[PDB]
């Protein structure tokens, strides 16, 4: 009944430094090694380093030398690490594992959830959303698609749903994609040419950052 | 020829974290000259269990015991029953009552947790400031240990009460010393009562302090020393 | 730098089926290499350590194999549960390097994508600047491309794409073009026409639209 | 024929908690070989003070002390105590100043709350580093003990400032070593410093360490080992 | 005639606030036997230095040293460096690599934060568990002390690692004994472990136990037995 | 200057366990035992065990075995004692004594206040108060009676007042009573012939529980 | 198993007279006996222990006496500050039992029970059921009993009942009866009386009403 | 980096005792003595008292010994000094410096901020603020002055204001002076005698004790 | 008690000039001496010990000096930053003893008060006692005095005077007399003269005014 819980998520300007954090519980947090492991989306893992908390002993992958730095509470059971003067590439999910014992060395077989970090000197956006109805072209048979386009918006997530929940099976959201620093994202959904125009399918996004909640009906034409 | 048997820790192995620490150190071994099969790494995972019932492998058995506050086992205790030769039997609190017969019968349990309380019977099978019938009436002797060496007036029987679930307690006889082996002691100033008598302390040389900084420089000075701690253990 | 090479970069397959993805270092792991597998938004999971020895809960189609330069493992009777990346490590001291990682996909009878084609919203165009959106829904073989031409000639420097992994329904992709210009950009030109070209279709499967 | 008197702390007995643990353990003492009326059983309820007039009264006494650091009592200063042979008189720090005589002349103050200052006099009753006047230019020697054994150049007079209010101090002599007595002494490996003089350390036999467990285990084995700690008394 | 030198930490001092307290203390000494200008009392400031290269300008020396645990200093590697006489030479971890040659070749290094990690070197300048290239793999030995006595397996080379930056690490032989120095320890039971060898724990008359209640306590014990400690020098 | 201070008191539903607490002051909590008693209405004082903080010495009376099961807390200075498997038959008062030094054994010299334990598989409910108005029976010369009835309530307790204060000598109320799971109880008031029924005796009932405050007149006839 | 035997269960006295309790063990308590005094909602205090012995704070009129198998207690000018429950407990090891129990109550001149009958209210019927109480105020010898009869037949399966202790003012107790049945039960009935058995009275002191 | 912070200010009633408080910062607290001096308006610096916290060690000036009784913590690195039975004449600053180590004895380094205690057995009180218009004597040539007189308050301070931070340089307001308990002030305005009486120059006085804002226009005749 | 013996009490000098305070102990303090700089509404400072020992931070053109029971500061190249008090104190042992202190003011050019009377207000009159105010604002020689005559008749029993602290702008200090009484004691008077003897005016420089 191992576990390492590591810290919430954060998003430093670039230059910063952060600070993640591992807390341990089911095992005698002085008697293992903590290692460290960088997940970018196109880079599959890095190894970072390792600590052994207690001891003190320390091993960093000499590609982090200078950027990461590792520290150990004992009172805490909690593990840090810290990202020195980041970059827009720092951006990316870390995690904590815990190395096996002498039996076999460098084994991590406990994992943390994962934190995660983004570096971007953005400030926070309105997501301006645009309704997409088709094109005035010939009725289309049997289904017909309607779209989305929550635009430009700082920083994540939002939360975009047709109908409020109503309309849910047959809808497809795709992932934000930053661009120029702004995240921008669409969602498309298809209903038989029966219901639209003759009902009110709309699209309900929301953004938590700056507290923006609106709401537009694909209007035909 | 001869052969050296270095008993640790797991945590003193983990600390290490290198696939080749028992090689690397071998090699060294040679320096002070003991051939390239001559040394043997046996890695204890509960002290407490190893110290009862350790099979000594080698010619000459050098164990490293570093003392830890956190497990609230007596280093004494530990010492007692590796640096001395036990014999103990099994006993079975249910249906029999027990006597130690002399200053070398004593009863080593050890557990999870071990509360032992003990009732002195006469020459009746009578309590003696107790009734053999309710616990309540017994006297505690060890509350919730994890290794107990208990002592009782010797010569008299008891009606014992442990708490067999998380324990189990077992009667021994100490016949003498041990000199295939010695205890290197890792940490704490404390010195070593291993009497169970007040009255003598007995210091020998194969029981050896060294003083923690890491694990690895705890093997480099066991390494850079092996003659002078074999000696000792020879002499 | 020991280097691992994990092969093939992504493997498809349906339930029942027996998969082998490979591990093969630079230099000569002796026999300590692990195998971790990470599903859809997780962590990893320790599966196999010591090249062929397997963890206690970790099931026992999972079958770890091979020595020096040469690794593989070996998923046996794949499960619905058995789909998501997989990566190797040796464990064999610092500094520890992982593989590239194998995607396991679940495997299914191809598809066509039916590709919508939307043209700027008023919205939009009182702001400043049109966009045009472009919808490729539920196809199959995960490849998939487009060509965006505005007026005939291909553009490519305002586009940008979105992807959807493999859905739980029916194992089918998705995906999303945004093509972005000047409002007078789009103004001086006619025709936008969204081509997309795919395993399922012959010849590339276009949608289009004029102001 | 021959007496033994043990010596312990209340809670030693509170722990016990039964109304016959003195009858029981007599008993136990026959095994030992000690007749009915043999041994008396002792409780000092403060042992600072017990260890400075401990009217010892069986030939043999085998007193038990238990290391408490919640006490802020030096072991040292106790055991120096018991094991020897001292006699006070009372001192008047108000009319008279005072000055040790040899290396056997000390002052012993023991209460609430001692806090000592001292300014020594050269021969006209001047202070030396002080005046006489203001206690704010004394040296300071002891800032609220419960037990201090006060030590200063010998043949020097001393103007003595004590906080009389919760302390008592008296000019002590030690003549030498109490044979009828022995101290055990339960936890805390520390070893004792009962000599005043930093050069000197001495270990006598009637000086033992048990280990504690529980109280009923301490007294179980002061009674199986009797004889033996009995021998190192006559020894 | 003869000359006594007291080494103290400034904190003594301080605690005792006088401006004339090296004075009052002298003509203390004449009591004891020793000439107006027959003592001197010298402050160091930083034990862990002093303990290095303590300047020692009398006759007799005793130093005063008192176990403060908030400093994370092992007392034993402090004695064993005052007691003793070393002979240090600088060492460069970046341009050359080293061994220790006997029983008596140690490596001394001390500082803000002492953090040392070694590879072990076979007869090539190559790694043994590891590469000489990657400190990643060095073994440590040393996490952050403030003073460290690294002992490796005699007669082989090492690449060091040391952090430099706040550390300083120099290689020093042990020649022998020092008889013109004594330790007077203040605090803490601690029983001290001076040799670098597991296997002997030596305990000279140099090396006396004071126990702490107030600095001038201390002194006026070290004045009231100055001639049993220097006795103990000169025997 | 000693003293115990058990914690407040509670009501378990049958089957769950309960944690009462002792909290010492006065003396050194780990050089005295400490006791445990139980008293219900009809059964006087019945001795549950003894538990030495510190040391950790534990003796139980046989009939409670099961039932019990001491701790004690030395950095907090608090004894713990806790009932497994609560019956309708454990609701009771509970003490914690000191048990004296080696002197006299067992004797209890220092009594925590008592905690008082409940169990009942009970909902909270509101207390349908009735006024009792004398029988339309020929007039009483001296002095006439007047009754207040809150029936089926609860848990306890509940405040009952005559005129707020106003009319409080001469006034009778009883111990609430359990009847079938729900709490009955009655108060009775005699004023002179005189100022009944010119007057306006009411009944102030207030339920702490259920937040139930109400007022009645007693109305003759 | 000890058994402490406290007699008498009930006590009663007034200010100035000298009472005595006693209690005897069922085996042989040396002398380790102890008597514990507690007062209306309170807890018990440490009165006596080892037999005679009385702690510090406690009078002295207070006395402890006895050993082996009879042990007795002997409050002498017991003044208004004595009155309460008084238990007897052995100290002589686990299992701890305690006695019984000794009510010492307040003499006083009798006292006739003034009952007063309560037929149910225009509320309650209008909820489904039928409840008549019946106050029994103010009467000394504690002892009371009380019939309820539902049309001369004697009733006592819906009945359910509620003391009050010695009151402070006067030293008299008080009951309250509380007859519960069916609307419907209560309505195919006529006349309700409550009768009351006491010492002052008699015979039967009863109070009735018809619907 | 050394620094020593003392306590807020306090206002005892006479006859009550005061803590003053001071926590050491930048420096081992145990092995430094921690000195208090005293200082009145018109007496200079008194020397109290000084302790060596964690030793213990005290030392009284002979005319405090009954008046002032120092502590230390060390687990919170702050010193106390507490003044028993307050009188009138203890009301003053209080500081708290270190004392330097062996090398110079007694020169103290680092001062506290100071801690004011003012004793008073007075009770909180309005300001009755009175407008000071010139005498109606002849108008005078160049400048013109205007007064405002906050009278008899409790306690301090307070704040005069001429037209809210508009009228700032040219105006001189005066230390409050008790007189007989309470405290009274006044500010004197000097603006050409163009402005006045064709302005509205007005005194802005508030008592954040008695919480009393109030504004008065010095209105000329 | 070693008495410190501090002059001048009060000192006056401009930028760039030389001045000497003296401290002179009742006793021998060896050299044990230390100077102390104290400034508007601040803490002391630590600026010399062991008599002529500097600590770090500290200028070098404060120069301390002397020895037994004869002691000297001497700032020298006075600049704007060392103006406030200063005191002296030994450090030979308890108890210790401070100076008096000198007060370093910033010399200036003359400067004449001028003095505004002001009558009570009618609120106040309307309490029950009048006031009388006089403010002597500006005037450099820190030294002035107030007479109050009430109608020729010198008073002094109900005034209560303030002073002010060198001015940061021009160094002039300021003075505010107020002359308080019953309303009645107010109107059995006429002429209110609030005089005033300063260095600057040759002869009291009086304002007044007659209700
Ligand atoms: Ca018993
Ligand atoms: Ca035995
Ligand atoms: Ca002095
Ligand atoms: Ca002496
Ligand atoms: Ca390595
Ligand atoms: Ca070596």
């Amino acid at each position: 009944q191992v576990q390492l819980q590591q810290s919430g998520a954060e998003l430093m300007k670039p230059g910063a430094l952060v600070k993640i954090s591992c807390k341990a519980t089911g095992y005698t947090f002085s008697s293992y090694w903590i290692e460290w492991v960088k997940q970018r989306p196109g880079h599959g893992l890095e190894w970072i380093g390792e600590i052994l908390p207690g001891s003190g002993s320390i091993n960093y992958n000499e590609k982090f030398k200078g950027k990461a730095t590792f520290t150990a509470d004992t009172s805490s059971n909690t593990a840090y690490m810290q990202l020195n003067s980041l970059t827009s590439e720092d951006s990316a999910v870390y995690y904590c594992a815990r190395n096996h014992g002498s039996p076999d060395f460098h084994v991590m077989d406990y994992w943390g959830q994962g934190t995660s970090i983004t570096v971007s000197s953005a400030k926070t956006t309105a997501p301006p959303v645009y309704p997409l109805a088709p094109g005035s072209a010939a009725q289309t048979n049997s289904m017909v698609t309607l779209g989305c386009l929550v635009k430009g918006y700082f920083p994540e997530p939002v939360t975009v749903t047709w109908n409020s929940g109503s309309l849910s099976s047959g809808v497809h959201t795709f992932p934000a994609v930053l661009q120029s620093d702004l995240y921008t994202l669409s969602s498309s959904v298809t209903v038989p040419s029966s219901p639209r125009p003759s009902e009110t399918v709309t699209c309900n996004v929301a953004h938590p950052a700056s507290s923006t909640k609106v709401d537009k009906k694909i209007v035909p034409r | 020829t001869s052969t050296l048997c270095l008993y640790y820790p797991t945590e003193a192995a983990t600390e290490i974290n290198d696939n080749s620490w028992k090689d690397t150190l071998s090699q060294l071994f040679l320096t002070k000259g003991w051939p390239t099969g001559s040394v043997y790494f046996k890695e204890y995972t509960d002290i407490a269990s190893f110290s009862v019932d350790p099979q000594l492998y080698c010619d000459y058995n050098v164990v490293l015991m570093k003392y830890d506050a956190t497990l609230q086992l007596d280093m004494s205790e530990l010492a007692d029953l590796i640096l001395n030769e036990w014999l103990c039997n099994p006993m079975d609190i249910t249906l029999y009552y027990y006597q130690q017969t002399d200053e070398a019968n004593k009863w080593i349990s050890m557990g999870s947790s071990c509360t032992i309380k003990v009732c002195p019977l006469n020459t009746q099978t009578l309590g003696i400031g107790c009734l053999t019938t309710d616990t309540a009436t017994f006297e505690e002797v060890a509350t919730a240990e994890k290794l107990v060496i208990t002592d009782v007036v010797d010569g008299v029987n008891h009606k014992l009460d442990v708490t067999t679930a998380t324990c189990t307690i077992r009667n021994c006889k100490k016949l003498g010393p041990r000199e295939n082996v010695a205890v290197i002691q890792v940490g704490g100033s404390d010195v070593l009562d291993i009497t169970a008598d007040p009255t003598t302390a007995p210091q020998t040389e194969r029981m050896m302090r060294i003083n923690w900084k890491k694990w690895w420089q705890v093997f480099y000075t066991v390494v850079d020393y092996v003659n002078q701690i074999i000696q000792a253990m020879s002499k | 730098d020991i280097q691992m090479t994990q092969s093939p970069a992504s493997l498809s397959a349906s339930v029942g089926e027996t998969v082998t993805i490979t591990c093969r270092p630079s230099e000569n792991i002796y026999s300590y290499l692990a195998w971790y597998q990470q599903k859809q938004g997780k962590s990893p999971q320790l599966l196999v350590y010591k090249a062929k020895t397997l963890p206690e809960g970790v099931p026992s189609r999972f079958s770890g194999s091979g020595s020096g330069t040469h690794f593989s493992l070996k998923i046996s009777s794949v499960q619905p549960e058995d789909f998501g990346t997989y990566y190797c490590q040796h464990h064999n001291g610092p500094p520890l390097t992982f593989g590239a990682g194998t995607k396991l996909e679940l495997k299914r009878a191809d598809a066509a994508p039916t590709v919508s084609i939307f043209p700027p919203s008023s919205k939009q165009l009182t702001s400043g600047g049109a966009s045009v959106v472009c919808f490729l829904n539920n196809f199959y073989p995960k490849d998939i491309n487009v060509k965006w031409k505005i007026d005939g000639s291909e553009r490519q420097n305002g586009v940008l794409n979105s992807w959807t992994d493999q859905d739980s329904k029916d194992s089918t992709y998705s995906m999303s073009s945004t093509l972005t210009l000047t409002k007078d950009e789009y103004e001086r030109h006619n025709s936008y026409t969204c081509e997309a070209t795919h395993k399922t279709s012959t010849s590339p499967i276009v949608k289009s639209f004029n102001r």
